[PDB]
Formats: C-alpha cells, sequence, structure tokens
RNA sequence: AACAGAAUAAGCACCGGCUAACUUCGUGCCAGCAGCCGCGGUAAUACGAAGGGUGCAAGCGUUAAUCGGAAUUACUGGGCGUAAAGCGCGCGUAGGUGGUUCAGCAAGUUGGAUGUGAAAUCCCCGGGCUCAACCUGGGAACUGCAUCCAAAACUACUGAG
RNA sequence: UAGUUGGUGGGGUAAAGGCCUACCAAGGCGACGAUCCGUAACUGGUCUGAGAGGAUGAUCAGUCACACUGGAACUGAGACA
C-alpha cells in the first residue's frame, strides 16, 4: 500500500515532522514518492504548526493512499 | 596554398603601420569586404574601395592620430582548427569594453555591442583594442 | 527517432550493418571529433548493397545484437 | 613630490687583486601618491649613502599615470624581460594583493584596488620595467561614452 | 603541442612516492630493536650520532635514530618509531619517538618537554 | 578565554593610549608609555614589512578582547556581505553588546561591561541577556536591571562618561539607565588610527 | 528565585635568516641541534640552562596523508640556434585543415518553449534555540540530455560556375 | 571466438532473445585499443582552487553485491532466501 505518514527531522528533543507520501515498505528517513507539508510541535512566535497543501492531498486521498493516526487529525483539523 | 584568408587581412594591417604606410592592398572576399566596413564605423580605417573586375581588390587607408598607430593590436580568435563559439552570457569583454569584438551572428557580420542589445549569440572573430 | 547511416556488409543473411558517424566534442579541450557507431540493423529481403544510404529506427529485439530496422532506402 | 619606498639592497664585488672590494646597490621608487611615479637604482659603498644616491635619481624621470581613482581602467598585461605581470581593478573593500616589489609601486601611485601577480622570473629590479610598461601606456577614455564611445576617441 | 596532438596523446601527470615507504600510510609504528651502533656523520660535521636497527611488525629492518642525551636501549627491547628524514647520516629515515614505551623520556630537562616527553616539575 | 594580566604593557608596546585603563587620572604616570616593554626596552629599528601588518591586526584585536579564532569568523561574516570588508569588519564589532555597554557609559572600561553584561544585570529587549557576543540592531531598547540600579559601578562611571561625549548614534538617560541604541556608526565617529586596508590584506597570506 | 564567598578553576611551542619576538651563564669539532641554508675547534643572540619577550589558548605541538603555492603536464596558461628538447632525408595510406562567385538545404551555431536533472549539501532572503554552532520556510542553481518552433552570417552537405 | 555470428523448425519463460535444441550458412568483433594482466563497489556529494581543474566516495541518502565454503531447488504475490 502506499500510505501517508510523519518524517522526523531536527535535533534532540526538538521533532519537526514531514507529511510525505510513501510506499509503506520504506524506511522512515528513506525514499519517498513526494512532500505535502510540516508539522511543528514545539512551534513559538512567528513559526506555524501546521502547512499542508490541500491540492495534492486532494488528488492522492482519491487513489486510496491510507493515512496514519496523527494524519487522521491534522487533515482534518484544516 | 593559404588556409585562411581572413587572418592575412589582419596581418598586412599590423605589418603596414609600423612601415609607416597609408595604402594597403589585398584581395578581397564576400566576408573581408564586411568586416572593413564594421571597422570603419567603428573608426579605425579611413576608407576602403572595392574596385577591379576579376581580381576584385580591397585597397585600405590607415589613420595616424599620433606616430604612433590607431590599432594597437589585433588577433584572431577563431582560427581554423578551433572554431570558437559563444552564447551572449559567455561572450567576452576586451578592455572593460573600450575595445571592439567583432562577433558573426544569425543578422550579419556586426560588433559585441550590437548583438548583446539584439541578444544574438554567434562566432567571435578578433579582439582589436 | 529516426537515424541515417551507410552500409558496410552484405555477408550475413536478412542482416545488414551500417556505419553512423558522430561529431562529439572533447570535454576538456573543445574540439569536435569524429567517432563512429557500428549497429546491427535487420535487413528483411536481402536487397541492398554495400554502399548504400539507408534509414533506420528501432524496434524490439529480433535477434540477439539486433535491435534495429530499416525503414527504406534513400539513395544509391 | 616625495614619498619615498625601499625595496631591495644587494652587496656587489669586484675582484681586483689581492682581495675582493664590496659594494652596495639600492632599489627605491618614489611617488605622490596621485598618480606621478619614479624609480631609481644607486650604487655606492655604504647603505646610508647609496640610499641617497637612489633617491635622487627617482625624482628625475618620472612618470604620469592616468588613474581612474585608487583602481585601474582595465585588465592589462605587459611584459619586460623573462618577467610576466598581470593587473586588474577590483572592487572597494579589497586592498592591495601583490608580491613585495609591486606593492610599493602601487602604493605611491595612490591606487588600491589593483589584484595582481606576477610570472616568470621575479627580479625585484625587473618586475618594476614590467610594470611601468604597462602603467605608462595607459589610456584614460576621453569619449562620450564607453558602450557608445568608439567614435570620438579613436578619433583621439 | 597542438590541440590535435592532446585529443591524440593527452597530458599524463606525473606522480611521486612516499620518503616514507615503510608504514604504509601510519604515523607511528612499533618495532623491537637488534642492534645499536653508534656511527659517524658525512664530511663538513664532525660528531659520533647514536643509531639503533629495527625490526618492525611489518617484517622490514630498517635503521632509526635516537634523540636525546642518553638512551637506556638495551636489544630486544620494543620501541615506537616515527618518520623524520636525518640529513646528516645517510640511510636513516626514521626518529624514535621518546617516553612512550620503553625509551622513558630524558631526565632535568626543562625547555620543550613536550618533546622528548618530559613531566612538569 | 579572556585576557588576565597587566593591561598598561599592552599599551605600551604599541605606543598609543588605546583606552584600557580605567579612570581619567592621567596616561604614562601609572604606565610610563615611553618604551618597548622588556629587558631591551632601548633598541629599536626597522618593523618588517609583515610584523607591520600584524601590529596592526594585533592592536584592533586587543582594544576590543576578541580571540582570533572568534575574529577570523566576523571576518568570514564580512566578506560574505555586500562591499566593503573593512567598514563591515568595524560594524560587526560596533554591534556587540560589551561594545555598547561601554558606548552608553555604563561602565569605566570596557573590561568592566563585560562582567556587567556576564552577572545578568543587562537586558536587551526586556529580556535578560548575558552573553558578550550578542549582535544588537537598530532600535534595541538596552535597559539595566532593577535588582543592581544601587551598584556604585554604575553610578560612579556617569562622571567618567564626561571625558567622552556622546557618540551620536546611542541615547542614555541618567534616571531609568536605559539606553536606547539608535542606528549603526557610520566611519566618521571611528579614529583614524586604525586601518581597514591592512587587517584585509594579512588574511590573504 | 534564594543562600556561601574572590572563594572552585592556565598551560604549550618558539625567539640566526625565511618569521612576530634576546641577552647573560655552562659547553668547548665534545655532547648535541636541524623544514632548508647549516651552526659547535675556549668570548655560541642557533647546543644545555636563567631572566626577558612574542604567538596562540582549554588546548598547544610533532608525525602521517591530499589539494594549493607549482605558468613544475601550461584547454584557460609554457617550450625546442647554444640551457633538456626538430626524426639522417624522401614519397605516401588513415586522419586533420580548404582559393573565389551564386543557389539550395538546416547537420553544426544562436534564440525560445516543454519534459527532465530525487530529497539533502552549497549559495541567497527570511524564521526558531538568551547568542552562535544547530534546526528550518521560499528562491536561485544543478553547467546536462531529449522533443518542438524560428532565424541564416560563418562552417558542413548539395547544385552550378 | 565454434551456440562462436546469423537463418529456419520445435521447445521454454509472467515477457522479446541461441534462452534451448535439431539441422543450415561461414560468419562476428579489433589500433576509435578487442583480448589479457593489475587494482577498485559505483552515484548525489565532501576537501582544496580566484577560476579551469585536481584528488577523493567516513557519518546522511539512492542503487548493486553477499550472510561460515561450494552447490541446488521448493514454498510463494514477489526468495534461488
Ligand atoms: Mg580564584
Ligand atoms: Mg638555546
Ligand atoms: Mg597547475
Ligand atoms: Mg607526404
Ligand atoms: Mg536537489
Ligand atoms: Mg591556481
Amino acid at each position: 500500500m502506499v500510505t501517508i505518514r510523519l518524517a522526523r527531522g531536527g535535533s534532540k528533543k526538538r521533532p519537526f515532522y514531514h507529511l510525505t507520501v510513501t510506499n509503506s515498505r520504506n524506511a522512515r528517513d528513506g525514499r519517498f514518492v513526494e512532500r505535502i507539508g510540516f508539522f511543528n510541535p514545539v512551534a513559538t512566535g512567528g513559526e506555524v504548526r501546521l502547512s499542508v497543501d490541500q491540492e495534492r492531498a486532494t488528488y492522492w486521498l482519491g487513489q486510496g493512499a491510507q493515512p496514519s493516526e496523527r494524519v487522521a487529525q491534522l487533515l482534518k483539523d484544516a | 596554398s593559404m588556409q585562411d584568408p581572413l587572418a592575412d587581412m589582419l596581418t598586412r594591417i599590423r605589418n603596414a603601420q609600423m612601415a609607416e604606410k597609408t595604402v594597403v592592398s589585398m584581395p578581397s572576399s564576400k566576408l573581408k569586404a564586411a568586416v572593413a566596413k564594421v571597422l570603419k564605423d567603428e573608426g579605425y580605417i579611413a576608407d576602403f574601395q572595392i574596385s577591379s573586375e576579376v581580381k576584385p581588390q580591397l585597397s585600405i587607408e590607415l589613420k595616424y592620430f599620433e606616430g604612433k598607430p590607431v590599432i594597437e593590436e589585433v588577433k584572431r580568435i577563431s582560427r581554423p582548427g578551433l572554431r570558437q563559439y559563444k552564447s551572449v552570457e559567455q561572450l567576452p569583454k576586451v578592455r572593460g569594453g573600450l575595445g571592439v569584438s567583432i562577433v558573426s551572428t544569425n543578422k550579419g557580420v556586426m560588433t559585441d555591442r550590437a548583438a548583446r542589445a539584439a541578444g544574438v549569440g554567434g562566432e567571435v572573430l578578433c579582439t582589436v583594442f | 527517432r529516426t537515424l541515417t547511416g551507410r552500409v558496410v556488409s552484405d555477408k550475413m543473411d536478412k542482416t545488414v550493418t551500417v556505419l553512423i558517424e558522430r561529431r562529439v566534442k572533447h570535454p576538456i579541450y573543445g574540439k569536435y571529433v569524429k567517432r563512429s557507431t557500428k549497429l546491427h540493423a535487420h535487413d528483411e529481403s536481402n536487397q541492398c548493397r554495400i554502399g548504400d544510404l539507408v534509414t533506420i529506427r528501432e524496434t524490439r529485439p529480433l535477434a540477439k545484437t539486433k535491435a534495429w530496422t530499416l525503414v527504406d532506402i534513400v539513395e544509391r | 613630490g616625495y614619498i619615498e619606498k625601499l625595496v631591495q639592497v644587494n652587496r656587489v664585488a669586484k675582484t681586483v687583486k689581492g682581495g675582493r672590494i664590496f659594494a652596495f646597490t639600492a632599489l627605491t621608487v618614489v611617488g605622490d601618491g596621485k598618480g606621478r611615479v619614479g624609480f631609481g637604482r644607486g650604487k655606492a659603498r655604504e647603505v646610508p649613502a647609496a640610499i641617497q644616491k637612489a633617491m635622487e635619481a627617482a625624482r628625475r624621470n618620472m612618470i604620469q599615470v592616468d588613474l581612474n581613482g585608487t583602481t585601474l581602467q582595465y585588465p592589462t598585461k605587459s611584459a619586460h624581460g623573462a618577467s610576466k605581470v598581470y593587473m586588474q581593478p577590483a572592487s572597494e573593500g579589497t586592498g592591495i594583493i601583490a608580491g613585495g616589489a609591486m606593492r610599493a609601486v602601487l602604493e605611491v601611485a595612490g591606487v588600491q584596488n589593483v589584484l595582481a601577480k606576477c610570472y616568470g622570473s621575479t627580479n625585484p629590479v625587473n618586475v618594476v620595467y614590467a610594470t611601468f610598461k604597462g602603467l605608462k601606456n595607459m589610456q584614460a577614455p576621453e569619449a562620450v561614452a564607453a558602450k557608445r564611445g568608439k567614435s570620438v576617441e579613436e578619433i583621439l | 603541442a597542438t590541440i590535435n596532438q592532446l585529443v591524440r596523446k593527452p597530458r599524463k601527470r606525473m606522480v611521486d612516492k612516499s620518503d616514507v615507504p615503510a608504514l604504509q600510510n601510519c604515523p607511528q609504528r612499533r618495532g623491537v630493536c637488534t642492534r645499536v651502533y653508534t656511527t659517524t656523520p658525512k664530511k663538513p660535521n664532525s660528531a659520533l650520532r647514536k643509531v639503533c636497527r629495527v625490526r618492525l611488525t611489518n617484517g622490514f629492518e630498517v635503521s632509526s635514530y635516537i634523540g636525546g642525551e642518553g638512551h637506556n636501549l638495551q636489544e630486544h627491547s620494543v620501541v615506537l618509531i616515527r618518520g623524520g628524514r636525518v640529513k646528516d647520516l645517510p640511510g636513516v629515515r626514521y626518529h624514535t619517538v621518546r617516553g612512550s614505551l620503553d625509551t622513558s623520556g630524558v631526565k632535568d630537562r626543562k625547555q620543550g618537554r613536550s618533546k622528548y616527553g618530559a613531566k612538569r616539575p | 578565554a579572556r585576557y588576565i594580566g597587566p593591561k598598561c604593557k599592552l599599551s605600551r608596546r604599541e605606543g598609543t593610549d588605546l583606552f584600557l585603563k580605567s579612570g581619567a587620572r592621567a596616561l604614562d604616570s601609572k604606565c610610563k608609555a615611553e618604551n618597548v616593554p622588556g629587558q631591551h626596552g632601548q633598541r629599536r629599528g626597522r618593523l618588517s614589512d609583515y610584523g607591520l601588518q600584524l601590529r596592526e591586526k594585533q592592536k584592533v584585536r586587543r582594544i576590543y578582547g576578541v580571540l582570533e579564532r572568534q575574529f577570523r569568523g566576523y571576518y568570514q561574516e564580512a566578506s560574505r556581505r555586500k562591499g566593503s570588508t573593512g567598514e563591515n569588519l568595524l560594524q560587526l564589532l560596533e554591534c556587540r553588546l560589551d561594545n555598547v555597554v561601554y558606548r552608553m557609559g555604563f561602565g569605566s572600561t570596557r573590561s568592566e561591561s563585560r562582567q556587567l553584561v556576564s552577572h545578568k544585570a543587562i537586558t536587551v529587549n526586556g529580556q535578560t541577556v548575558n552573553i558578550p557576543s550578542y549582535q544588537v540592531k537598530a532600535g534595541d531598547v538596552v535597559a539595566v536591571r532593577e535588582k543592581s540600579k544601587n551598584q556604585l559601578r554604575i553610578a560612579q562611571a556617569l562622571e567618567l562618561c564626561g571625558q567622552r561625549g556622546r557618540v551620536e548614534w546611542v541615547e542614555v538617560d541618567l534616571d531609568k539607565k536605559a539606553g536606547t541604541f539608535k542606528s549603526a556608526p557610520a566611519r566618521s565617529d571611528l579614529s583614524a588610527d586604525i586601518n581597514e586596508n591592512l587587517i584585509v590584506e594579512l588574511y590573504s597570506k
């Protein structure tokens, strides 16, 4: 299956996720089909937490992309 | 058996301005007769004449603002066997834009200041100061 | 996609051989060399001569080392 | 005028018979800080007297240099002997970056942005000739423009 | 050379080789010693230099040099050699680290002690 | 690592005032700045041509208190920015926080201003800064923390502002002790003894 | 946020020239030094010490290993009368280069469009960690290769002189 | 260099092919460096350089190749694990 899930970038104790669409049998930090947004939990000041783009998420979700548990709510809270 | 005609027109010009001649006469072609038009409009020679019938000549009169001549150096760039082609970005500039450089473009033989205005690259011929 | 070369061989059966010339430039010395190319175009009717000027195109492989075919003979 | 700058000092000799007679030579360039320079070479029998002789010949037979104002006019390349010299004008913040004996010419001329390099044989008494053929043959265009200015400067 | 020759035979850059041929790409090397000579230098000097000959763990049998002012180096004792080309002696291409394994440095020395391996008083 | 030791001795080799001692008592009375330090303080002659450029670089590096690992770091940010690396090298040494505390006049020496930052007594945007490297911007309201407004180190130093004047890119208020860094300095308020064409040339070769 | 108190916390190489920084004391062709020049034979600013001084700092030095400087394999950018370097002289195949007028063509060439050149890295403008390293948003770039459209000066090919 | 290089007929595999076989034919490649010897996993990139270039492929990422040595197939969507 293909799936929409979260990567992990940044230092220790300061994460920064990436909404990628990947084949399911890959690594976390490995290859991907494309990337559509990010998610910053520790965003402070001028930083933006959610930055999903609704165009490609309209495209992939109509072709059987299968989201994760956190991405079940982050697309919902837009 | 001369292999390149246009490096022979420039050689006679450079030599005659050390014998302090005035008139120079070499055989002509439809390219040499267009280069000397460009050197006249930029201004390095007096005039030029295509005056014969079956061996058409080219009679060039030279300038001397001082005892030193007006052309101080000239070299051939696209020597036959190198064939130097340049686009508009990589097109060279001689002496910070005080010499002339002659580039054979899609719209005729013109100088570097003209084709860069029109945005047409081409083939370099020489770098006259 | 369509190439052009000249024939050098008629020895095999339903199989012709072309030479495709090419001017690549040298990567550091700025000069256009000529370097050749020699294919095995699939002939079809055993009717080309040594010294022709023909035209090839690419198909699926027919034998091994023979994937190009013959479009048409241009000139003798 | 007079701003002095020394470059070289040697110990030349001369064999006569008995012993060997020593002598000192010196090379000193003198400029004005605006574009009038002059170099000088003197030989004498001691250091405080050979420098004075080379200073006097510097402020005779001087050169007027037509600088653009702390820079040059255009990239040029001159040579003398087995010594080849390249110079091209630079930006504002970059100082003079050259080797040993082209700094001393290009200080007292008043230029500040020279970006030079010398090839071939490095001879401090002979790279100076390679520099002064370059500077004394500048043009400083007396023209109506630059991108247009090839109808009134070529007749100059 | 013209351009049409360099296409046919391009410019092949010549290569060098290591002035330290033993201890192949490594900064130090240990070895056990065999003989402690005391040889004489070349012509414009006059001295009596002290030279030990070492068999490494590579199997090579190369001479070495011992610095300092006095060495306790009896034979069959391990050392730790390093590079360094002595201009005076012929055939000597290796120094010897003091204070590392067996040579145990020098004594009563107060200038440049990290060289020759001396402590701080 | 700072520099802890004698401080006339640095001013005594380079042969200038250099503004290192605190009070307005006297130059060359605490110091005796007539000679090069050491034993052979009488012999002189012919500073080498490389030694002139190192002498200019070491002068600028001892006014402010940097070390060379930091100083080359400022030199990289000079050559990054657009135009006139000499002026840009100075304006990254002017915007540093231990300089601006000295320019406002909250200390006698520059090394006193380093200690007032280091003990959390200085704020920048209303929040505490204890780093003597903080590059301040145009319009940062440097103020003094209320727990130490009664220190005589700050009160006495404002009478040492009389022999200094205002540098006309700051403004200081002698009641609430809240300076305002107005704008960047120009290349006119800096003294002509420093040279922006010897330090740039030293880092080529 | 509060309490203790200046208390809890500095070395390392070098100083004859290149090369910033120097004089006394031992030693006397001995011991020893060294990146190269080279010092030491009884007054050593070079060996060993002592004062002094200069460089860097929580690090400093040596060794090993690449690229620079090296226009010292030179495309950009060198040479061959005597310094190293023109075959003993011819003829000639593959190959390289082509006098002069038109005409055609568009393979080179120039301009443009589309598809591509993974993300990171480098560069530019910003944004977060008390600053910085670090993390991160947007752009340029990736010099390429391919498919189309146009121009025709020069080279190629073709036709005529 | 003799399944070697093509042709034809038949097999074989998810799929084109000397992949395999039976006869036919005597071809194929090579100084633009085949063949053989010696070494080495390649790439996006890193390190120097003003630039052109020169070395080099640790950590991070893509691809390949192995799982004590040499073979071999089964199971299965997909392994010669
Ligand atoms: Mg203490
Ligand atoms: Mg000593
Ligand atoms: Mg080179
Ligand atoms: Mg012949
Ligand atoms: Mg990328
Ligand atoms: Mg270089």
